[PDB]
């Protein structure tokens, strides 16, 4: 196909980044390669002003109050109307002529997956101020999109775009799915949602050879904030499989570290430990267990289980009053905010205590009096939270 | 055809019961005079010599005694007493100068019935032969010392006596007796041919051979044997050549159960002696003379032969077992002669008495003239 | 007035003839002494002054007066006197001429005097030869008031040693002071030659016809100097007739003189008390019928000794004098009462008609032992007679007497014996066997129509069979080692009773029923629920032994037996350590051990039933250089044993017995080549928890399972980079350097590491990879099939440590 | 003690069924009676050089299958008149007391007057009313010529007469005195009687024996018919036997049963006084028979004693010849045989035809025939016959 054979390669550029370059081609068959079917003009316009509505969508900065939905879907007549049958004298024989078809309802498909992927970007970031991102909800109406539009566009020829598509979808899924899982302690499916993530990111990624879109930044953005999320709630369960100074080498290789600032907390100021709790949410235990094994249903005070516990064990003698502590005003907290403080005389110690995810809850203890109007403290836990919550996470999706 | 009653006997106490084959006559202490060895089912053995009522000695083994034997089993030149039991056990008895013990033992299969002690093959050495009571014989020899295995033949019938006789060609065989009046010959230990003789085929039969026939050829010589059974026949033979020639048979109406052979006539041949559960003994030579004899009395056991019973002289002898624990012996069955005659018909041999009748005139055909002669020579000398 | 002359040859004798007087008068005259006589007569005398018959003529004469009152007779009364006065004047003569006189150094002059005074040795005297007898003879004709008579004649004279002994002993009995002496007359003179003979001498004349006489004379030796004083106590019938005093004493001397002419007693006491002596005569007499009446040896035993049983007959009246008849011949004869103790008390026609055996005593005597001879044959008859019918018709537990009698009635037929080979010692619990085999030979017995032979009160067995020609008896005994039958007869046409003998002899079949009862035992211990025989016990040897004992397979015996040997490759492994691994693990092939007995040894045994009209119980067991020890030699044995018959069969190699032994050799071998493998995988696994080779080895033959099919959530670590493998591999060798086992290729282009916990010693859990085609691998390795799930704990716990450092590994290329 | 041993064989011996009597014996044949019916007669038979004994049974005519028995005799007639007499006294059992009865055998027919086949049936009966005790046979002269008369005694004490007829040719009882003057006035019965005459003498002995032990002995002549002397003893016991026979002066020989056989000696002469007695003879039960005969081939007779008690004792009369007045001869035991069964009756005569007399002795179990010592006898007579022949040719 000699018509074609331009075709391909203008297609295939757009597997990596070459929007720019793209439209030069474009430009020259407008009428450098005049006398040809009023199709084949009608298309490199149509790809053309795709490129640059793609260049918008990887910018992701066209989208964060609207535009983003009448130039996206400014191509529908274009798209559909490329192809107009047969009639008069147009370009090549009556041969492959009609080879564009499938290309046009593949490409309306293309759009229309492309106008509710944008219409998920923004769902998700008016939904980004909140007080807590239930990832459930999320995940249960992505589906949707995957599903519908899976498998709608194939004529050997836009394979890359799909893979990239499939990227810019799959790798999200995984990440939710983990924003999931690990806000219900999932050990193995967020570890290998994860790495699967990770591995596919890859080579639609990191083969480069610009500076990637905001969209690609982003998403490192978000995988990079798990790595530090998931590595704080497992370390209790990934410190017995190595030396106490050999996890130090690759805990302080996470970009948001935490492990560090407590430890080196404890030493700054004299106390007497700190500790991450999460209610059961309505249950295995340390790591990975059986596929179907015996495990004796939540009893007891057994539904506070002190998950990381930094200096030693957790104190059996002051574990009676965390557990008052914790319900006796069990209403602030929940607005996920504020810390409390409690001091007391024949325990000496002071409980603060805050709130970054709802099922989870961090406390600390002294040995005196702490004198709350302290913000020494109050400051730390706040950073902390900050981090956890995903606040700016979820926030920080435009320019 | 003629009875007779012996008067001089010997009683002899005996308490216990025995086989048929548990008493035996012959000389133990190596002095040429014979004494009685009789042992019982109780595990004791007596022997008996001279006149004397109680025992000589007696001899204790373990085990029930089932045969009792004398002879030269250990080839040294010397008499022993063999004791088999039951169970197949052998003692040895030197009684030869207070139970006395036996100097040797050894155990032999069981089921021992009748033994034998002779020189079968033609070796120079004696050997020992034991029946048993499922039809089995087997040899040994004694070997410097104690007893081999020789051979072991088989049979259908029960066995009841074993015998060494001088065969056709000149050599010892072994006999074997057969129920129906068949006998068997053993080929010699270094298979069994059968032979018949005419009733019920289940009948007892006794054999016994080697009988003599002339005066100083009991050294070597034999080739006479005799058969009896159970329901009342007698009869000798003899094995020679091809065919067993027939000598004599006699039909008895007794329950005949012995059979020995003595010398009552003193003239070198020797008498069939057999004896019957009633009593009855019969004595017949080779020539169709019987002489009966009735003790009046259940007998258990039997046994003709030489003993010394009176002043140190050996003596044919008859012995018979009561059931009136007693033994009893006759010592002077000798005869004069067997068949019945007179002075007239023993002088008319004698060529003397023709030859006297005609130096005195007197022709010898007047019957009533030589009897009115032989009349005035014996009543009237003057 | 009235006188009576007297002679004057007693002139000096009137002390003594008054004496006598007094006397005389005494028994006729009831009391010059006053008498009175009942006419009544008062009787007033007074002695006055004045050859046999010269002597006694009737010189003093007697002066009486007599006053008498009525019929008195004066003429009677004075020939009574004058009597009296004879009478008298005879029995002092008497006295004092005949009783005085003997009746026939210093030592030895005094030895003579005793030697004639009791008169044994020597002569008697003239007086007591002819003239003493004549005189007490004479003096019975004139009335006296001493003398005795007595006459018999008896049947024949054998009988006087047979009355001088008991004549004696009855005047012994009544009268203490005599002495008997039997003076015998010497064959060859008369006048007074009477020579004393011994008492044993029998009859020493052996003449018949010899008219033998005898002198039993008989006097009280203290009687001399003496008949002053009382004699005899009141035996003696007078004493001194008038006083003892003025120095004069009458001779009051008693005598005996009995006297026999051939055949004729007669006795002639003389002063024996009246009563006693009337009663001595009486028992002479006596004594001498009874010794007559003892003549019925001469009637009916001398005469029928010669077939004269019609001639001389018992109660026959032998002679018919009528003096007094004889008391002792009556038709109730005491027969044998009177061939024994010859005394006076205090069918017999027959008796010797065919029979074989001091003349009294000697010819009855085998009479009375000929009688009692048939009495006790007659008790042994009848107690051989009733026994025959009773058992017999009738169809009581005969004593042990009655079975002695028996057996020594009964003769010896045949025997036969039998080996028990349970007994180490004849190659508690020993007898028990024993009893069950006797009991079970004695069911045998009495299925074949035998009855047990019950034995009243006072572990031989009897056994009888009654039949019309007599009874067969047999006797079950246990002698020593040995088990023992016997069999007698006894005979009550006359050849069909040994025919029964024979054939009852013919169905004996001990060594078949020993055969049958040996390899049901066999059985039964190799059950081992009936454990009869004592636990340890080799049966190995024991079966050896009956094999040799009975190498030809008893005609009418059931159960078969066979044995043989084994080799059997075993080439990777010792057999004898294969022979110990298949004893430890025989439950696991359908197999039991045996601890047969300090060194022990073990030996397989399986049964089962197989009916092939067969019916039979199988039974099998199996027991056990470089060369040698690649050589698994095991001899077994294969055993066979009815069901339903327990007794030899009547009538008259083995396809069942090949039948099975084929299949067994099969079975053997196939699982020998079976159980090599199973031995040889667990032998080296325990080697393994401490060779490359050697782990290849293992994972030829074990159930491994993939991390894919038990948990679909490992799925994702099926397809990954090697690079990651190797992280991992480091990671646990770090992690776990006691529980990894390291393995490598010497290219290196293969690894193998395992993991272990060796607690949960069931599983370990290994990973796998090449490096060269990258066929990398994850496994889990169970040693045993693992049965099912549903429709193990430990094993997970490995799944748990061995992924609770995959994911560390992710961790890392992550961080 | 025996003096010697006894020379006598058994030759033969015949069992009998049931028990005879001493008068079961008779007479080169032997009769014998059983007691239960039964007769024999035994004789020899020869064969080229051998023997054979033969006992054959014989009936008689009038003998009932249910008679017994009592006593048998027989005798040959007188040489004027040939003939052989038997005669057999039985009791019928009919009645509780038995019926005696006498049967005589005797065949007048010619030809057959020894035959005793046809004797076996020639029977005469007769009534007894009298127990017999025993059958004998007495010759008396009787005229000018011998006749054998038949003595039988019975339960009453008399002997009676049976004569031959010489008419009707019959038996019939005669009175006794007429010829036996001396067998008249008997007490007991008489046992066993004998008769012995004298040749060329017309005087005879006799002697009897009863069971009271009154033994009478009696010398008369028979032409003169008058008891020339008497003489009687009282012994003791039944009288078993008595025999009259010169030792070498007529002796008499009285077996008792209660007393030792002895000898009289010197009849005529010293009557029956000087005794002499058999030394311990009365060892062994009763003497039941005897004989005397020459046994020892010496031509002297010898005292043959037979008992019950099984002996056979032979007495020897030693000679007065020899001079030995200190020991002065009288009898000795020579020898003594033993038999079995008791003896009841002794024979001799020369039964085989050898004229060597045999001993045919009837016990209670039968008949023994016995022999001379073969060997001991063709010894003596060649002996004999060589000094007979010296004698002849030195002395003549």
């Amino acid at each position: 196909p000699v018509e074609q054979a331009v075709l391909e390669t203008f297609f295939s550029h757009l597997g990596i980044f070459s929007y720019d370059k793209a439209k030069d081609n474009v430009e020259k068959e407008r009428e450098a390669n005049k006398s040809a079917g009023g199709s084949w003009l009608s298309l490199l316009a149509a790809l053309a002003h795709l490129a640059a509505a793609e260049k918008v969508y990887h910018s992701l900065t066209y989208l964060g109050q609207k535009s983003i939905r009448t130039i996206y879907t400014s191509l529908h007549n274009e798209l559909k109307k490329v192809v107009t049958g047969r009639g008069a004298l147009g370009g090549t024989a009556p041969h492959v002529e009609e080879l564009l078809s499938h290309l046009s309802e593949q490409l309306c498909f293309f759009v229309q997956a492309r106008m509710e992927i944008a219409d998920f970007y923004e769902k998700m970031y008016t939904l980004s101020t909140q007080k807590f991102i239930n990832a459930e909800e999320l995940v249960g109406l992505l589906d949707a999109i995957m599903k519908k539009y899976s498998s709608r566009f194939h004529h050997p020829i836009l394979s890359p775009l799909e893979s990239s598509f499939q990227l810019e979808v799959d790798v999200l899924c995984h990440l939710l799915k983990a924003q999931a899982q690990v806000s219900e302690w999932k050990f193995l499916p967020s570890l290998v949602n994860l790495h699967s993530a990770h591995t596919k990111l890859q080579t639609w990624g990191q083969i480069f050879e610009v500076q990637p879109p905001h969209l690609f930044l982003w998403l490192m953005k978000l995988k990079n904030m798990l790595l530090a999320k998931f590595s704080f709630y497992f370390h209790e369960a990934l410190s017995r499989q190595t030396t106490a100074s050999e996890m130090k080498t690759l805990t302080a290789k996470a970009n948001p570290d935490f492990f560090g600032k407590i430890s080196s907390f404890i030493r700054k100021y004299d106390a007497a430990n700190v500790s991450l709790i999460f209610d059961n949410r309505g249950f295995q235990g340390h790591g990975y267990h059986h596929p179907h094994s015996y495990r004796e249903a939540p009893k007891g005070v057994d539904q506070y289980p002190a998950v990381v516990s930094l200096p030693s064990d957790r104190p059996v003698m002051h574990w009676p009053n965390v557990i008052m502590i914790m319900t006796d005003r069990t209403s602030d907290l929940n607005s996920l905010e504020k810390v409390v403080h409690f001091y007391d005389d024949k325990v000496q110690s002071t409980y603060f205590l805050t709130r970054p995810e709802p099922h989870f809850t961090i406390v600390i203890i002294f040995e005196s009096k702490k004198s709350e109007r302290d913000s020494h403290f109050i400051s730390f836990l706040n950073e902390v939270s900050l981090a956890l919550k995903n606040p700016k996470v979820f926030a920080s999706l435009k320019p | 055809m003629r009875s007779v009653s012996y008067v001089q006997r010997v009683a002899l106490e005996f308490s216990g019961s025995l086989f048929p084959h548990a008493i035996c006559l012959g000389d133990v202490d190596n002095d040429t005079l014979n004494e009685l060895v009789v042992g019982d089912t109780s595990g004791k053995v007596s022997v008996y010599k001279n006149d004397d009522s109680r025992p000589w000695l007696t001899c204790s083994c373990q085990g029930m005694l089932t045969c009792v034997g004398v002879g030269d089993v250990c080839n040294k030149g010397k008499n022993l007493l063999v004791a088999v039991s039951a169970e197949g056990w052998f003692h040895l008895f030197d009684l030869t100068p207070e139970e006395q013990r036996p100097v040797f033992k050894q155990h032999i299969p069981a089921n021992t019935k009748v033994m034998l002690i002779s020189d079968i093959d033609g070796d120079g050495c004696r050997e020992l032969v034991v029946g048993y009571t499922d039809r089995v014989v087997r040899a040994f020899r004694w070997e410097e010392g104690q007893l081999v295995s020789l051979k072991k033949w088989m049979l259908e019938g029960q066995v009841d006596s074993l015998s060494v006789t001088l065969g056709p060609l000149g050599l010892p065989e072994l006999m074997v007796s057969q129920p129906g009046c068949a006998y068997a010959i053993l080929l010699c230990t270094w298979d069994v041919v059968l032979h018949q003789t005419i009733h019920n085929k289940n009948v007892s039969t006794h054999l016994i051979g080697n009988i003599k026939q002339g005066h100083g050829t009991e050294s070597s010589g034999s080739g006479l044997f005799a058969l009896c059974t159970l329901d009342g026949t007698l009869k000798l033979m003899e094995e020679m050549e091809e065919a067993d020639k027939l000598l004599w048979s006699v039909q008895v109406d007794h329950q005949l159960f012995a059979l020995e052979k003595l010398d009552v006539t003193g003239n070198g041949h020797e008498e069939v002696v057999a004896c019957a559960w009633d009593g009855q003994t019969y004595i017949i030579d080779h020539n169709r003379t019987v002489v009966r004899f009735q003790v009046d009395e259940n007998i258990r056991a039997f046994c003709a032969g030489l003993y010394a019973c009176k002043e140190g002289r050996n003596s044919p002898c008859l012995v018979y077992v009561t059931f009136n624990q007693k033994i009893y012996v006759y010592w002077e069955v000798q005869l004069e002669r067997m068949e019945s005659t007179n002075l007239v018909k023993l002088l008319e041999t004698k060529p003397e008495y023709h030859s006297l009748l005609q130096e005195l005139g007197v022709d010898p055909d007047d019957l009533p003239v030589t009897r009115a002669l032989l009349h005035q020579t014996l009543y009237h000398p003057d | 007035v009235l006188h009576l002359a007297l002679p004057t040859s007693c002139r000096p004798w009137l002390p003594a003839l008054a004496w006598y007087l007094r006397q005389n008068l005494l028994i006729f005259l009831h009391s010059l002494d006053i008498y009175l006589y009942n006419g009544v007569a008062c009787i007033t005398l007074a002695f006055v002054d004045e050859e046999f018959e010269q002597l006694t003529q009737v010189a003093p004469r007697l002066r009486l007066d007599v006053w008498e009152k009525g019929n008195i007779s004066i003429v009677q009364l004075e020939e009574k006197l004058r009597g009296a006065a004879r009478q008298a004047l005879a029995d002092a003569i008497i006295e004092l001429q005949l009783l005085p006189a003997s009746l026939c150094g210093a030592q030895r002059q005094k030895r003579r005097t005793t030697q004639l005074e009791e008169g044994e040795v020597g002569t008697l005297h003239p007086v007591f030869a002819r003239v003493a007898q004549r005189w007490m003879e004479f003096m019975v004709q004139i009335g006296c008031a001493s003398v005795s008579r007595s006459s018999a004649h008896m049947v024949s004279r054998f009988l006087l040693p047979s009355i001088l002994s008991e004549f004696t002993a009855l005047v012994t009995s009544m009268a203490g002071d005599t002495s008997v002496r039997i003076f015998e007359q010497h064959l060859g003179s008369e006048p007074e030659i009477f020579g004393p003979c011994s008492p044993g001498q029998l009859g020493p004349s052996p003449r018949p016809a010899a008219e033998r006489h005898l002198l039993l004379l008989g006097r009280n030796f203290l009687q001399w100097r003496r008949p002053t004083q009382q004699a005899a106590k009141a035996m003696q019938r007078f004493e001194p007739g008038g006083d003892g005093s003025s120095g004069r004493n009458a001779p009051r001397q008693r005598l005996l003189l009995l006297e026999v002419v051939d055949k004729k007693l007669q006795l002639l006491t003389y002063n024996w008390a009246p009563d006693l002596g009337a009663a001595l005569g009486r028992a002479l007499v006596r004594l001498v019928q009874w010794q007559n009446a003892r003549a019925h040896l001469i009637f009916c035993l001398l005469s029928q000794k010669l077939g004269l049983f019609h001639h001389y007959g018992q109660l026959d009246f032998p002679v018919r004098d009528e003096k007094e008849p004889n008391p002792f011949l009556l038709p109730t004869m005491e027969v044998e009462t009177l061939i024994r103790s010859a005394s006076p008390p205090l069918p017999f026609d027959e008796a010797l008609r065919d029979i074989t055996a001091d003349p009294v005593t000697y010819h009855g005597q085998q009479f009375l032992e000929i009688k009692m001879a048939e009495r006790r044959e007659l008790e042994r008859q009848m107690k051989m007679e009733n026994l025959f019918v009773t058992w017999q018709q009738r169809s009581m537990p005969i004593s042990a007497g009655e079975l002695e009698t028996l057996k020594q009635s009964s003769r010896l037929v045949h025997y036969c014996a039998t080996a028990m080979l349970f007994d180490p010692a004849a190659w508690p619990w020993l007898k028990e066997l024993s009893l069950a085999f006797l009991q079970q030979y004695v069911q045998y017995l009495q299925s074949i129509g035998f009855v047990l032979v019950p034995l009243r009160p006072p572990t031989t067995y009897h056994l009888q069979r009654a039949l019309p020609g007599g009874i067969i008896l047999m006797e079950l005994a246990f002698q020593g080692c040995y088990f023992c039958v016997k069999q007698f007869a006894l005979e009550c046409l006359s050849m069909l009773f040994t025919e029964e003998c024979d054939k009852v002899r013919d169905l004996m079949h001990v060594h078949s029923f020993s055969y049958d009862f040996h390899l049901r035992l066999v059985h039964q211990h190799v059950l081992g629920a009936h454990l009869v025989l004592r636990h340890g016990y080799h049966l190995t040897t024991f079966l050896r032994h009956f094999l040799a004992h009975h190498p030809d397979g008893p005609h009418f015996g059931r159960n078969h037996i066979y044995q043989g040997t084994l080799e059997l490759p075993t080439p990777l492994i010792a057999a004898h350590q294969l022979y110990n691994y298949v004893a430890d693990h025989a439950s696991s092939y359908h197999m039991k051990p045996l601890r047969m007995a300090e060194h022990n040894e073990y030996a397989l045994v399986s049964a089962w039933h197989s009916s092939g009209q067969d019916d039979f119980d199988v039974s099998l067991l199996v027991c056990h250089g470089e060369a040698e020890r690649h050589v698994l030699r095991l001899q077994f044995f294969v055993v066979l044993t009815s069901q339903r018959e327990l007794f030899p069969r009547l009538t008259a190699l083995f396809p069942p017995l090949a039948a099975e032994v084929g299949m067994a050799r099969a079975r053997l071998a196939q699982l020998v080549r079976l159980a090599g493998g199973h031995c040889r995988r667990d032998t080296l696994w325990k080697r393994l928890f401490l060779a490359l080779a050697e782990l290849e080895e293992l994972l030829e033959a074990v159930h491994a399972k993939s991390i894919g099919d038990i948990d679909p959530q490992l799925d994702c670590f099926l397809s990954m980079t090697v690079s990651w493998y190797q992280s991992l591999i480091k990671v646990l060798l770090s992690r776990f350097p006691q529980s990894c086992r390291h393995f490598q290729s010497p290219d290196l282009g293969t690894q193998y590491l395992v993991v272990l916990n060796q607690k949960f010693t069931d599983c370990f859990v290994l990973v796998f990879l090449d490096s060269h085609l990258g066929k990398t691998s994850l496994t889990v390795v169970f040693r045993e099939p693992f049965p099912v799930q549903p429709q193990l704990v430990s094993t997970y716990h490995h799944l748990e440590s061995v992924i609770n450092t995959a994911c560390f590994t992710l961790w890392t290329r992550l961080l | 003690v025996a003096a010697g041993p006894c020379p006598l064989r058994e030759d033969s011996f015949t069992r009998f069924s049931s028990q005879s009597n001493v008068y079961g014996l008779a007479g080169g044949e032997l009769l014998a009676a059983t007691l239960k019916g039964k007769v024999l007669g035994f004789r020899y038979q020869d064969l080229r050089q051998k023997i054979r004994p033969v006992a054959k049974e014989l009936q008689f005519n009038y003998i009932p299958v249910d008679a017994e028995i009592v006593s048998i005799d027989t005798f040959n007639k007188s040489p004027p008149k040939r003939g052989l007499v038997v005669g057999i006294t039985f009791i019928k059992d009919s009645g509780d007391k038995g019926s005696p009865f006498l049967n005589i055998y005797c065949d007048y027919e010619p030809g057959s007057e020894y035959n005793l086949d046809s004797i076996a049936q020639s029977c005469l009966n007769l009534e007894l009313q009298f127990t017999p005790f025993q059958l004998c046979h007495a010759e008396v002269q009787v005229g000018d010529q011998l006749e054998t008369v038949f003595l039988l005694s019975g339960n009453d004490p008399a002997i009676h007469l049976y004569k031959e007829n010489e008419g009707l040719h019959q038996f019939e009882e005669q009175p006794v005195e007429n010829l036996f003057p001396e067998l008249t006035n008997l007490t007991s019965s008489v046992l066993w009687l004998d008769v012995h005459n004298f040749p060329g003498t017309s005087r005879r002995l006799s002697a009897l024996g009863c069971q009271s032990g009154y033994v009478r002995v009696a010398h008369v002549d028979q032409r003169s018919r008058e008891v020339l002397q008497m003489w009687s003893v009282l012994q003791d016991g039944p009288i078993s036997r008595v025999i009259v026979f010169s030792l070498s002066e007529y002796s008499v020989l009285v077996a008792s049963m209660l007393e030792p056989a002895v000898v009289y000696r010197d009849l005529l002469n010293r009557g029956l006084e000087d005794q002499l007695l058999l030394p311990g003879s009365d060892q062994f039960d009763s003497v039941l028979c005897s004989l005397v005969t020459d046994v020892d081939l010496d031509g002297r007779p010898e005292v043959l004693v037979a008992t019950y008690g099984q002996e056979l004792l032979c007495y020897k009369y030693r000679g007065p010849e020899s001079g030995l007045p200190e020991a002065q001869h009288g009898f000795h035991l020579l020898w003594q045989r033993s038999f079995s069964s008791p003896l009841l009756a002794m024979a001799h005569v020369d039964l085989t035809g050898d004229g060597l007399q045999e001993l045919a002795v009837v016990s209670l179990k039968g008949v023994h025939i016995l022999q001379h010592s073969l060997i001991q006898a063709s010894e003596l007579v060649l002996t004999r016959l060589r000094h007979q022949v010296e004698q002849r040719r030195r002395r003549l």
